[PDB]
């Protein structure tokens, strides 16, 4: 699979100063001319926020300071007038290939430190090794039978995303080649919702999962995205601490 | 898995030796002798032929899908499909409609200027830029293969501007397709087969065509056996047009369709060394020119 790296691991910047992310990825990401990358950001403690496809161009509601450059296998993000405002890490995310991966992250810090979608996940916060789980993610103000894309997301400790899997409204479901053997997805359209199923879960699964919805234009975007849902594996009850 | 460096001409070849074998069962289907005398019963469901050819190669595409690239979304959206379907479909029949209306640009510029609305389109619709090379390089080629096929109130013409129109639109859908959708070239000639197929027995539930050309084949039998390898003709032949225009674009798509028969005709004498007239060395020339001007120093 495509592996992301992310040159620079934390930037110190000033106000007003021009900052360029760096990503590269192990094989080209071109697709007759167009090539698949995605930018996100993700604050502190918050679900990441789509901002670019297709490397140059910017979503909208993103303001025209962020902009996206580069071709084969480099890519780079420019933010020129930057503020406190665009304080985070930014994902860089190649659609080139069904194992969807994102950048390893670059912290960017300052010197001297309805009428939408609604996503809500629901699980067990502490389970024991080898046990079977059940995440389930509901969806208010939409209906999932609709042209959308329901992905499930994990990132683990260090921001280290990973995508599992995702049900399309046709129910067609494309898997993590790694995690096809123990994962499964379903829906029940009926009460709206979605479920994710782990067969023997293990300590590394330890991870925060996040239900998305995603449409695809020049690859596959998250463009909305669930608050989360923290999961531990452990082979001790926390018990006061 | 095709090498790059030997992927067009593998395009070109299979196309050229399909679409050959495809003219010539045309020819032979469509003028028939069937009965004797005023028994013949000439061929004249048209549509029907296109709707059986629409049919088999959405079924070889189906095929094709299952057995070979398999575990891949399509990720299009059914509105471009259909949208793609229709321009195809009109295009088609305002070219088959206009043979008895014009008699100088008689196919003459019908055909052989398939490639300029595609690429006009196609710079003013998806702001598409090519150099100032490319235009000349397609200019020549339209003027050296219309100049080589000429033969010895203009109120009617419109329809041939028409189906070139939709033909330019049709390349405009695919191009956008493959940009932004990834669409894979087995899904596309499989979806657009299907809307075709839809479209097309929408049109001939009329007693013209269905309910005659069912009761002239069971007159007839033999037909059936050659429509069957017209069709697998088609299918193989379409495959390579359908793949090309995913690789190198409507553009290159375009060029190779139009200059396949300057190519088969130059061959066809070059064998049975033929008299070809001084003036089509003319349009031989201009297309050789620019064909190699578009592969290098310009391309
Ligand atoms: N973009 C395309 N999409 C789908 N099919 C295409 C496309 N371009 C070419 N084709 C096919 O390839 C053919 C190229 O033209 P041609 O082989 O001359 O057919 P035609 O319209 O019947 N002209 P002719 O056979 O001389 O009467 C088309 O008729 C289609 O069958």
């Amino acid at each position: 699979d495509i592996v992301m790296t992310q040159s620079p691991a934390s930037l110190t910047v000033s106000l007003g100063q021009s900052v360029t992310i760096s990503c590269r990825a192990s094989e080209n990401v071109e697709y007759y001319g167009t090539s698949l990358m995605q930018w996100y950001q993700q604050k502190p403690g918050q679900p990441p926020k789509f901002l670019i496809y297709g490397a140059s161009n910017i979503e909208s509601g993103v303001p025209a300071r962020f902009s996206g450059s580069g071709s084969g296998t480099d890519f780079s993000l420019n933010i020129h007038p930057v503020e406190e405002d665009d304080i985070a890490m930014y994902f860089c995310q190649q659609s080139r290939k069904v194992p969807y991966t994102f950048g390893s992250g670059t912290k960017l810090e300052i010197k001297g430190s309805s009428g939408e979608v609604q996503l809500q996940e629901s699980g067990p916060g502490l389970v024991k090794p080898s046990q079977s789980l059940s995440l389930t993610c509901s969806v208010t103000g939409y209906s999932i039978t609709s042209d959308y894309y329901w992905n499930w997301i994990r990132q683990f400790p260090g921001n280290k995303l990973e995508w599992m899997a995702y049900i399309r409204y046709d129910g067609t479901s494309d898997y993590n080649p790694s995690l096809k053997n123990r994962i499964s997805i379903t829906r029940d359209t009926s009460k709206n919702q979605f479920f994710l199923k782990l067969n023997s879960v293990a300590t590394e699964d330890t991870a925060t999962y996040y239900c998305a919805r995603a449409y695809y234009y020049d690859g596959i975007n998250f463009d909305y995205w669930g608050q989360g849902t923290t999961l531990t594996v452990s082979s001790e009850n926390l018990y006061f601490q | 898995l095709v090498p790059d460096r030997l992927r067009l001409p593998l395009c070109f070849l299979g196309v050229f030796v399909c679409y050959f074998y495809y003219g010539i069962l045309q020819a032979k289907i469509t003028r028939g002798k069937y009965g004797e005398g005023a028994k013949q019963e000439t061929f004249t469901f048209a549509l029907t032929l296109v709707f059986i050819q629409c049919v088999i190669n959405a079924v070889f595409a189906k095929i094709l899908i299952q057995f070979f690239d398999t575990a891949r979304v399509d990720h299009t959206r059914s509105w471009l499909y259909a949208a793609c379907s229709i321009s195809y479909l009109g295009a088609m029949v305002s070219s088959n409609s206009a043979l008895q209306f014009v008699n100088y640009p008689t196919q003459v510029l019908g055909k052989s200027c398939k490639p300029i609305p595609v690429m006009l389109l196609g710079v003013t619709l998806l702001k598409k830029k090519y150099p100032l090379a490319k235009y000349l390089c397609v200019l020549l080629i339209v003027a050296g293969v219309a100049l080589f096929m000429y033969k010895p109130v203009g109120y009617g013409e419109l329809l041939l501007l028409l189906s070139l129109t939709l033909d330019g639109l049709t390349g405009v859908s695919q191009d956008h397709m493959r940009a932004h959708y990834q669409t894979g070239s087995n899904h596309m000639m499989l979806n657009i087969n299907l809307w075709s197929t839809l479209l097309l027995g929408m049109g001939i539930l009329f007693t013209g065509e269905l309910w005659e050309f069912l009761s002239f084949a069971e007159r007839y039998p033999a037909i059936i056996y050659n429509i069957l390898l017209f069709g697998l003709t088609s299918a193989l032949g379409q495959s390579f047009i359908f793949m090309t225009v995913v690789y190198f674009g409507p553009l290159t798509c375009s060029i190779i369709t139009t200059t396949r028969k300057f190519f088969t005709i130059l061959a066809s004498v070059i064998l049975f060394a033929n008299p070809i007239s001084p003036m089509q060395w003319v349009g031989t020339v201009l297309v050789f020119l620019g064909l190699g001007l578009d592969a290098k120093f310009g391309k």
